[PDB]
């Protein structure tokens, strides 16, 4: 006498739709012909 | 007996009882201290059949004019419930407790009718 | 004698759940004779006894898989935490 | 670690759970003393949480009106 | 057919407010009421009374 | 994606929003530890 | 609207729905969580979160554009180098530690409903939980 | 569940005044009326079945006497 | 499998101009839940949990490796080895198929 | 039989004796139909 | 709105 949410780390995840914009150090040197 | 002094602190639950049972023929447990009260001497209650199931402390009981006569109201309000006299009718309300407070009566008389 | 018996179960249920109507409307009538007679104390113990039967019923709302799976009942900013300041208790006890 | 992968079942976590607002609180019993014998004790109420007529009005609204 | 603490809570619950909206006449109870009393049912069983005293007046 | 550059870039907004990640990953070199191993 | 607006029957669950106890008969509510489908699809969708987190690079860097005001000079050690790769590592792991969280969570649960009746005072105070109790302890 | 905070606030607001209650305790003595009338119905007919139930059971005492003769 | 894919595995390895296609080629290249552990309820028998199939797939070491063994690792030969599993396995079935 | 095996339906009711003497006229006969019910019961058992 | 409506003249009915 608020939700906090779980961060949305967007600069780790990858394009969905057009993969050819992720960052250089996301994409696949395998569509291009660069693997070996 | 041998915690002497025990007795007396159920018998300060148990009589405040014996006025909410006359009381009882009406809606009258509205607040909440009424509530405990009325728990805290069931309670008691219990606790006092519980132990006279044994020699020594029916022995002990046995010697108590406040218990007899505790005893002796109730199983008169049981009486006037039973022969439905017009005095004192029950409110249906409040039957819960009553029902529950005619048992332990019972069983204590029980145990002290052996010594009478 | 079958028969007869199942006849008398019958009977005797049926008498039976008639008492028990009755007995219904004679709680409802006792009801309102006595708010006739009291009614302040009985319209004070019907508020107190609404309010708390309100609150039992609403005791086990948070105990679904959905407020358990999902982190809202966890949470720190709940106004009420009847559920995390058990922690240290379930802590020293080792059942946690 | 001995801890599984988070996609093998079981997945659930109340699947067995019982809040203590349901535990079956005891009631009346409604003994049965033959069909000639009304002279007879019928319910037998020691340890209950409500009464015997109360008991009865419930069953008479949840069963036996669900006809 | 199963009483558990919540189930008594809500019947009484629902008891206590039927009889007080009741009070305030906010509710027709006429099937109930109705149902209960059912005047079909009073009138069968009047004529099965007359019928019976009937029976017992000319036995003798 | 096309109708937002298109109205973007004929600036028929009065302000854009800007709010990035001011960082962006990218790839680190990697080499080996010289030590080497007693393999027992 | 202008004559009675409740109108009880002899149903009881058209009654006690009109007075605002409907749900309050029932043992428990219905979820969405308790089938296999929605698990199923659940599981699916982190199980691809996974994957994804598992195929990024170990060497992630990540240039902050802060770095400039630490005047690295090519011998230096950015001190924000693994901010991403912390990142991905926090998730990943907090991912695959699921079933544990679960375990725990349930295990809280339980020790805390168990005692609902000793530990919370409306359930505690009612007269038929405190009835129970003492029709437990009848010698 | 809407109308029932309506509704306590309003027995809230009867608790408060002073000059109220007479009304109330007429209302609930003319319902009381109604509920003894109900109750009147069901005694009648349980008084019926009663009656069913020992027709039944005397012609069952006339079938003990025939057998007490034999 | 995919036209694009056997140009791209083609385009890897350096051995594009090596191959002829032929119709048929090309015509053909344009196209319950058994509780398995028990950290939330009551186990089932390992013999039914071992007849249930198992597959984790998204991990890359599997659902678990010992902690030794792990801390005791070589990364340049895993390295490689994802290399050749992950990256380079179109251009080396392009060789298992063509390419004799 | 050495037990009233206990059921599931109710097997009996009290009856309720708050009710005004005036206004129900019918719970003497119901009383008194009662009784010559149990008298009945225990000449057949008997 | 007319929930209040309704229980304040079922209220004004009893009080007159």
């Amino acid at each position: 006498n608020v939700k906090k949410e779980f961060p949305v780390n967007l600069t780790i995840k990858k394009n969905v739709y057009d993969s050819a914009q992720d960052f250089n150090a996301l994409q696949d040197e395998s569509r291009n012909s660069r693997q070996i | 007996r041998t915690l002497p002094d025990l007795l007396p602190l159920f018998k300060t639950f148990i009589l405040p009882l014996e006025r909410i049972v006359e009381g009882l023929n009406k809606s009258s447990i509205c607040d909440s201290k009424a509530m405990d009260s009325l728990q805290m001497g069931l309670n008691a209650l219990l606790i006092l059949r519980n132990l006279a199931q044994d020699t020594d402390s029916v022995q002990i009981l046995v010697k108590d004019r406040e218990i007899k006569s505790f005893i002796l109201f109730i199983l008169k309000k049981f009486q006037c419930v039973a022969t439905g006299d017009n005095k004192w009718q029950l409110y249906e309300g409040n039957a819960t407790f009553f029902n529950e407070l005619t048992h332990y009566t019972l069983d204590l008389m029980e145990a002290i009718s052996s010594y009478i | 004698e079958e028969e007869t018996d199942a006849e008398d179960t019958a009977k005797l249920r049926e008498i039976t759940k008639l008492a028990l109507q009755l007995n219904s409307s004679a709680q409802k009538y006792q009801f309102f004779h006595e708010l006739s007679l009291h009614p302040r104390e009985t319209l004070t113990h019907y508020l107190w006894s609404s309010k708390q039967n309100e609150l039992v019923l609403q005791g086990d709302q948070y105990f679904n898989e959905d407020a358990a799976r999902t982190s809202d009942i966890y949470s720190n900013n709940n106004n009420d935490r009847s559920l995390m300041g058990n922690i240290s208790l379930l802590y020293s006890q080792g059942r946690l | 670690s001995n801890i599984p992968d988070p996609t093998l079942p079981p997945t659930e976590m109340m699947t067995r759970f019982l809040h203590p607002n349901w535990y079956a609180l005891p009631t009346t019993v409604w003994l049965k003393y033959g069909n000639y014998n009304s002279w007879a004790p019928s319910f037998n109420e020691n340890g209950t949480v409500v009464d015997s007529t109360t008991r009865g009005l419930i069953w008479l609204e949840r069963i036996g009106y669900m006809d | 057919n199963n009483v558990t603490l919540k189930n008594l809570t809500a019947f009484q619950l629902l008891s206590q407010r039927e009889n007080i909206c009741e009070l305030l006449n906010l509710v027709e109870s006429t099937e109930r009421h109705n149902s209960i009393i059912n005047p079909e049912r009073q009138r069968m069983s009047l004529e099965e009374m007359k019928k019976m005293l009937d029976a017992l007046k000319n036995e003798r | 994606k096309r109708i937002l550059k298109e109205v973007i870039l004929a600036k028929k907004v009065s302000k854009v929003p800007i709010n990035n990640v001011r960082a962006f990953p990218v790839l680190q070199t990697n080499y080996n530890g010289s030590i080497p191993v007693v393999r027992a | 609207s202008e004559k009675k607006p409740i109108k009880i029957s002899a149903d009881f669950n058209a009654k006690a729905k009109s007075l605002g106890l409907e749900s309050k008969f029932s043992n428990a509510t219905k979820t969405a969580l308790g089938d296999p489908d929605t698990e199923i699809r659940i599981s699916a969708r982190i199980s691809n979160r996974i994957n994804e987190l598992e195929r990024l690079p170990a060497n992630l860097g990540t240039y902050s554009l802060d770095d400039c005001l630490e005047f690295i000079t090519k011998d230096d050690l950015s001190s924000r180098m693994d901010t991403f790769k912390i990142k991905a590592l926090v998730e990943l792991k907090s991912l695959k530690l699921l079933t544990k969280q679960k375990s725990i969570r349930q295990k809280l649960i339980n020790n805390v409903a168990s005692q609902a009746h000793h530990n919370i005072p409306y359930l505690r105070d009612s007269p038929f939980t405190a009835a129970a109790q003492r029709s437990v302890q009848i010698r | 569940s809407k109308l029932m905070e309506c509704v306590n606030d309003a027995v809230q607001t009867l608790l408060q005044g002073d000059d109220k209650l007479g009304k109330v305790s007429d209302k609930s003595r003319e319902i009381s009326e109604k509920y003894i009338e109900e109750s009147q119905a069901i005694i009648q007919e349980l008084v019926k079945l009663t009656m069913e139930k020992l027709e039944s059971k005397f012609t069952k005492l006339c079938d003990l006497e025939t057998q007490l003769e034999m | 499998m995919g036209y694009y894919d056997v140009l791209a595995g083609l385009s890897a390895l350096e051995k594009s101009s090596q191959v002829v296609f032929s119709a048929t080629e090309l015509q053909q290249l344009t196209q319950k839940r058994v509780a398995v552990h028990g950290y939330l309820g009551g186990k089932v028998s390992l013999a039914d949990a071992a007849q249930v199939e198992y597959e984790v797939g998204h991990s890359l070491l599997g659902s678990y490796v010992p902690r030794q063994q792990l801390e005791a690792l070589s990364s340049v030969d895993f390295s490689h080895h994802f290399h050749r599993t992950l990256e380079c396995k179109a251009a080396l079935e392009t060789h298992d198929v063509f390419l004799a | 039989q050495t037990n009233p095996v206990p059921v599931t339906y109710p097997t009996d009711a009290y009856i309720p004796t708050y009710l005004p003497d005036d206004k129900v006229s019918n719970l003497a006969d119901l009383k008194k139909l009662i009784e010559m019910d149990s008298r009945l019961d225990l000449y057949l058992t008997r």
